């Protein structure tokens, strides 16, 4: 066969910093739980 | 894979072939086909937006989602901005052919 | 009379007056009645934000109304609404909607708007006339007025066939007029059936939309109208530089709502005879960053000449110029002060140059794709 | 600005004065717990406020203060208060009274070398639980630990950031 | 669960965006819907289609 | 070349001149993160150019600034913007004016050690968020860290990274 | 779902009837329906208290617990102080619509 082929993103949100060129928008609290969103679709995604 | 081509009428197989099949994709948009709500592309939704560094990026991702679906044997390189006239950019759709 | 229990309440509360977007105000001008349940003196400006305040100054039936929840149904816009008085003749109709000075110190009809400062803090972005904007004589109002309030003006064609649209265009090209010819309609609870809405407030509606929420710099065409169906014209559309109805209009410096019959405006040129402001994105980020400019640096009218003044505000606007390249309002720019006009001749006289020089984005109303295959450098194929 | 510098200084606690006294003072270090991020495409890691250091205020005397001493490890927090004020004079004589009010709790006592002939020191250290620092008249810092108050210019910076959110 | 078109909306794309797939799920809203495909498949502004349940 | 040096110094905070006030500065000290690469065949470990490390600038002050301690822990980044200027004679007169624009957010504030003959000094310390030296008139370096463009010498070295690939 | 109007007797179905189903959850104190004790909301309790910070983060956390009792197709997003009167608080209840 071929076996498990897994892909594991680290990283980090920090929900203050302003969106860039400061356009009156920071980073969201709702911007990881659209991840979540997503994921409770069921279904698979392409990655581009 | 021998179709024929859209305009003439003429079949034509090996790579005409492949060139139109992927501009039924890129100026399908979705949802226009009958039974087929799931083919096309998204392209004409960022038809008249601004020319961004993330529209670019944008552009990159959903021609490769769209050829993914209905174009296996086409595996996309790149997609890039190579001039710009008075609102018409236009696009390097480079790729390598599989299959 | 107060009571001492959890209670509802369905009417408004608070102030929403504090926030203002200065790049999506409306300036909005049409008839309505003023009866005792429209508490609004008729040429007089006054600010709305929601239906609420369109219920409240004006009747819900006039279509001063009939125009807010035009606007109203996309965005959360911020509407200069002046009113003016039907009258019988629709030549002296048109007189009524281009006002003027007749007064003996009020500005009246579309010069109201004007006095949308110093009146609620809205500098007026969107002129739009629902309906009295197929005559000519409040389109060529709506175009003098635009470059005095620095806005564009969202007029529209008459809702006949497509050349009485395109000859209509033909008497602009003043780089300050957006027209949408198809007069699209929508559906009503009271005549269930199909009204007539004049389709130029569904277009500021969505340049409101666009604006807060996309920024100034994208380009509002692709974009979705709500409170929509049918439009009065089916305009066809294809892909390839047919004789479409929309290509037709699009090359006349026409826009038009297109596809599903209601669900997508479609083109952004404006009404220029110059192709170099042939875009309205050039056009609105000509104005909405120089304006943007002056928000924040309106220190610059005092704090008189010193060493550091021409050195204070010389990357006082490239440290905000910066900030507009960074949110992609621009691409790259520069910003320096004049070598050879500034002169100690007229630094005296208060003037003092500067010289602003910045690209801004184009909209990519025509993507091209040269689709070319290969499997290492070349067509192995043929 | 006319060049300004600390000429004196002077030190409360609990309302009465150390007027010959304390040497040296030090100040919280007002000083922001930052964390460096950087991401994909980003180049440099930027730092972000995400809240303050420990603050902690040392101050000196050479004498065995009974007031001083009074106030080591007490049950009760803020029972410390203290008050340490700086005048800074200017090249005009305009002097500038800089006042910090703070309410920590004393944290440390150090006798140090006791030498002979060598004066000595007690070295304190106050675990600070609240802080305010005026310069002139006006109030510049105001830092709540334990509320959500950290008031910079007049203005809470911590409220602002709950409308953000 | 009745809805109604504008004169551009389709029934298989309405169906579509209803039910979430067309399999069995067209000819389920034309068997109850009276007259439904004997009007033109680009819709006027103001028919009526009731979409069943359990396409 | 000319023998030239730094002979005096200059800070503006927001506009306006601390023209009697800094002893000291301390532009950011820029610094590529290496990573040590030997492989198989490969003797030494070169080092490669992956990316700037933490941009940081002190700067000090006498007196107590208000302008100064107004931009401590804002809630909103790049509030503090700072400008920092030098002057490099050289031998034959020719002044060079080195200025370097940052817009960083202000980091640390420790007010030393306040002895009462001794001068006082408040130590600043400010998380750099953008960077911009000019050696004379010409813009040497640029550096954004949130935005991929590091410009030296007025062209981008993280675009042509780009097109490398 | 098609309900009727608490006043009046009218059938309102889509948007109004949200709305009254709302306010049934938020003045229905606990325990005063009949063979259902779990039902309405403890606002009752908190009438008459003094407006803090931690009492406004108290009804937060009760609307969102009664509202997601006997209203699933209302998601809470904010309860918002807007003004105070003598007495009279008043606040924006916001929240997304689901279901």
């Amino acid at each position: 066969g071929m076996g498990e082929e897994s892909i594991l993103l680290k990283g980090a949100v920090f929900p203050l910093r302003r969106q860039v060129g400061n356009q009156e928008k920071v980073v969201g609290l709702e911007q990881l739980e659209a991840l979540r969103r997503l994921a409770e679709r069921r279904e698979p995604l392409i990655l581009s | 894979m021998i179709g024929m081509d859209r305009r003439s009428g003429l079949p034509l197989s090996g790579l005409a072939h492949l060139k139109q099949s992927v501009e039924d994709i890129l100026t399908t948009p979705l949802g226009s086909r009958r039974m087929r709500p799931e083919y096309g592309s998204k392209l004409r939704r960022m038809v008249d937006m601004p020319v961004s560094e993330g529209w670019k990026s944008a552009v990159q991702a959903e021609v490769a989602r769209s050829l993914g679906r209905w174009e296996p044997r086409i595996g996309l390189s790149a997609v890039r901005v190579v001039a710009v006239v008075d609102g018409r950019v236009d696009l390097l759709l480079s790729g390598v052919f599989e299959g | 009379s107060f009571f001492h229990g959890v209670t509802v309440t369905n009417v408004d509360i608070g102030a929403r007056t504090i926030a203002l977007p200065a790049s999506s105000v409306i300036g909005l001008c049409d008839v309505f009645t003023p009866g005792a349940q429209a508490s609004a003196k008729p040429n007089v400006p006054v600010l709305l934000t929601s239906k609420k305040d369109a219920a409240a100054a004006f009747g819900i039936g006039s279509s001063i109304y009939l125009a807010c929840e035009a606007i109203y149904n996309r965005a959360q816009a911020v509407i200069v609404a002046v009113g003016v008085e039907t009258a019988e003749t629709p030549e002296a109709q048109a007189s009524a909607v281009i006002g003027g000075i007749s007064a003996a110190g009020e500005r009246t009809g579309l010069q109201a708007l004007l006095d949308g400062k110093s009146r609620f803090n809205a500098q007026p972005r969107l002129l739009v006339a629902p309906g009295h904007s197929a005559q000519q004589a409040v389109a060529t109002a709506m175009d003098g007025l635009a470059e005095k309030l620095r806005a564009i003006a969202i007029l529209d064609g008459p809702n006949s066939t497509d050349e009485a649209a395109v000859a209509y265009a033909k008497n602009f090209g003043s780089k300050r007029l957006f027209m949408v010819d198809p007069g699209v309609q929508v559906w009503d609870s009271a005549t269930n059936a199909a009204r007539n809405a004049p389709a130029s407030a569904y277009a500021a509606g969505l340049f409101a939309w666009t604006d807060a929420e996309y920024g100034f710099w994208s380009s509002p065409s692709n974009k979705e109208i709500k409170g929509v169906t049918g439009t009065s014209r089916p305009v066809e559309f294809l892909d390839g530089d047919e004789t479409c109805r929309a290509n037709l209009l699009n090359n006349a410096n026409i826009a038009t709502i297109i596809r599903d019959d209601g669900y997508r405006l479609w083109g952004n040129r404006t009404l220029s005879s110059d192709s170099k402001w042939a875009f309205v994105t050039r056009v609105r980020t000509m104005d909405l960053v120089m304006d943007a400019i002056l928000a924040g640096h309106k220190w610059a009218v005092d704090r008189g000449i010193t060493k550091t003044y021409v050195k204070d505000v010389t990357e006082g606007l490239r440290a905000f110029m910066r900030d507009l390249k960074n949110q992609g309002a621009v691409i790259n720019f520069e910003v320096y002060a004049d070598p050879d006009l500034n002169s100690a001749s007229q630094l005296a006289q208060g003037k003092v140059y500067w010289n602003i020089r910045f690209t801004d984005v184009p909209p990519a109303e025509n993507p091209n794709f040269r689709v070319e295959v290969t499997d290492q450098w070349l067509t192995e194929v043929l | 600005m006319i060049p300004q510098t600390l000429t004196n200084t002077n030190l409360f606690i609990d309302g009465v004065s150390f007027a010959g006294d304390v040497p040296s003072l030090t100040l919280p270090k007002l000083a922001v717990k930052t964390e460096q991020y950087r991401a994909g495409g980003m180049d440099a890691p930027v730092s972000i406020d995400m809240g303050l250091e420990a603050m902690e205020a040392k101050f000196s005397t050479n004498g065995a203060r009974r007031e001083a001493l009074n106030f080591f490890g007490l049950a009760d927090q803020s029972a410390f208060n203290g008050v340490f004020r700086g005048s800074f004079k200017g090249q005009k004589g305009a002097s500038v009274p800089v006042v910090a009010t703070l309410r920590g709790l004393l944290k440390e006592v150090d006798p140090g070398d006791w030498k002979a002939g060598e004066k000595a020191e007690f070295k304190y250290a106050v675990a600070v639980s609240y802080y305010k620092l005026e310069v002139d008249g006006r109030e510049v810092y105001e830092i709540d630990p334990v509320n959500g108050v950290r008031a910079i210019n007049g203005v809470d910076q911590l409220a602002g950031m709950r409308n953000d959110l | 669960t009745t809805c109604r078109t504008a004169d551009g909306d389709m029934l298989d794309s309405l169906c579509y965006h209803v039910y979430g797939h067309l399999l069995g799920c067209v000819e389920a809203t034309l068997d109850a819907n009276p007259g439904l495909a004997d009007e033109q498949q680009p819709f006027r502004a103001g028919l009526l289609i009731s979409f069943p349940d359990m396409p």
